[PDB]
């Protein structure tokens, strides 16, 4: 609540629950790497 | 105008009678609204 | 066929699947401010 | 990861019959799935391979139209429908996981046959079962004339290990197999559904 930015980007999508933790940064797999890739430089939040 | 990416309207609407040139007179134009496009403009056009 | 794979596979997703197969909802947010003005800024403190 | 195969037992010749492969484990979708055959002492025999039940399913060459392979990824069940049976195929049809989605960085028996069950025992064959009938002898005792094979010979319901040696069963005269367990014996013959302690 402290910080603005120019814009955000709700990234919406339904994955498997083991498979949550390849939406973070510097994560590997068939999300991370084939379907959903965060930059390791990422500013941002997710919420499963 | 464009200051800061911020683009400003100021606007007054005036009473007038008139059928060319612009009126004597003076009247000071009250900021409208002000849109944070923070976008670079250089032409334009007009609606009819 | 073989070496012909459809790119995309479906998730099953049926109630009784245990907690790591079952489909978790994603939102992701991306942050992004750059030198466009900061546009979506958090709710402002306000004191009495 | 385990892989159940059902439905194997006494076939009439030219008969029909389903072998159902409850999968676990492993998210069923994702794998191809097969069925192998090998006959009773012989080589592993491939039956038939499956990925999509829309997509082109594989058989071998001996099988092509009297065999038919389906999936059930809700029930994730594997089922073989084996009709107008022929003699040559009276095996050991082992259900085993084909993975064929390779990721970056797990690697995981790509194209290989990973995993494969227990394996069911088939028989085509008119002949009729036959209680096992034991003929104890190194300490030793004969499981002689049981119809089909296997039998489950043990000393001592498995109590006593070490040195209890089983040679494979031999087709005789009769077509009834025989065994011996050597070092009471348990014997359990489960076509014919009996078990014997002597």
């Amino acid at each position: 609540n402290d910080l603005c930015f120019t814009n955000v980007y709700a990234d919406s999508f339904v994955i498997r629950g083991d498979e949550v933790r390849q939406i973070a940064p510097g994560q590997t797999g068939k999300i991370a790497d084939y379907n959903y890739k965060l930059p390791d430089d990422f500013t941002g939040c997710v919420i499963a | 105008k464009n200051i800061d990416g911020y683009f400003k309207i100021y606007s007054k609407h005036t009473p007038i009678n008139l059928v060319r040139d612009l009126p004597q007179g003076f009247s000071a134009l009250e900021p409208l609204v002000d849109l944070p496009i923070g976008i670079n403009i250089t032409r334009f056009q007009t609606l009819l | 066929g073989f070496n012909c794979y459809f790119p995309l596979q479906s998730y099953g997703f049926q109630p009784t699947n245990g907690v790591g197969y079952q489909p978790y909802r994603v939102v992701v947010l991306s942050f992004e401010l750059l030198h466009a003005p900061a546009t979506v800024c958090g709710p402002k403190k306000s004191t009495n | 990861v385990q892989l159940l195969e059902s439905g194997g037992g006494l076939v009439q010749p030219g008969g029909s019959l389903r072998l159902s492969c409850a999968a676990s484990g492993f998210t069923f979708s994702d794998y191809a799935m097969s069925w192998v055959r090998q006959a009773p002492g012989k080589g592993l025999e491939w039956v038939s391979w499956i990925y999509s039940g829309s997509g082109n399913k594989y058989y071998a060459d001996s099988v092509k139209g009297r065999f038919t392979i389906s999936r059930d990824n809700s029930k994730n069940t594997l089922y073989l429908q084996m009709n107008s049976l022929r003699a040559e195929d009276t095996a050991v049809y082992y259900c085993a996981r084909f993975p064929i989605a390779r990721t970056s960085n797990s690697q995981s028996s790509y194209d290989g046959m990973d995993v494969w069950g227990q394996g069911t025992l088939v028989t085509v064959s008119s002949a009729s079962t036959k209680g096992p009938s034991v003929f104890p002898l190194a300490l030793g005792c004969l499981v002689k004339d049981y119809f089909p094979e296997p039998v489950t010979v043990s000393w001592n319901s498995g109590a006593l290990t070490s040195g209890v040696h089983t040679f494979p069963a031999v087709l005789q005269s009769s077509g009834l197999y025989s065994l011996s367990s050597v070092v009471t014996c348990n014997v359990d013959h489960k076509p014919s559904n009996t078990k014997v302690d002597k």
